[PDB]
DNA sequence: TATATATATA
DNA sequence: TATATATATA
């Protein structure tokens, strides 16, 4: 559910 | 002769989004709410189906879903990918706040 | 051990 | 600038870098051409590639004297057998050599 | 998947 | 020679 990379 | 991919997107557009180390991934352009910290220029808030992760990406990494479905929409063992293929078809508005 | 090309 | 040509003739036992299309210049050796064999194409030499122990026939335009060109072509490379080839041309240049 | 590292093209 | 693609290797 969060920022990828 | 080759039609270019778009250089602009709108909230709600369905795409394949490409990040390093990952296959092209079924995804959506979210909206950028006014009254927020401004993103970097020409980058779009992306929602990844299957994992529900987010990132900001420019149009160089974005591929309109219907035009590229036959090329990028093949099954893949990466966690969440096949779930993502299902959502972009069956529930593309999941957690969408744009409209 | 074989012929190259 | 004046430029010394590469050899137009080689002898059995000479160590070279040998160039084949699609491959980096490769540590190699001019092998024996036995009399009592089918004669080779003219001006081509039987080549032994170190590291892979492959063979082929190549003309002088694709051969580079080892010592003279070691600086340019003797750098590490990930192609299979290459670095083992660098090792062999220094440490065991006579492997499988029947010339003498 | 990505990086090296070849070749072909302009 | 500088760029863009295809193949080999990790």
């Amino acid at each position: 559910g969060g920022v990828k990379k | 002769m080759a039609r270019p991919r778009p250089r602009e997107y709108k909230a709600g557009d369905l795409v394949f989004a490409k990040m390093k180390g990952y296959p092209h991934w079924p995804a959506r352009i979210d909206e950028l709410p006014e009254g927020a910290v401004k993103p970097p220029a020409n980058k779009y808030p992306i929602f990844f189906f299957g994992t529900h992760e987010t990132a900001f990406l420019g149009p160089k990494d974005l591929f309109p879903y219907k035009e590229y479905k036959d090329k990028f929409g093949k099954s893949n063992k990466r966690k969440g990918f096949n779930e993502g293929l299902w959502e972009i078809e069956n529930n593309p508005g999941v957690k969408f706040t744009g409209y």
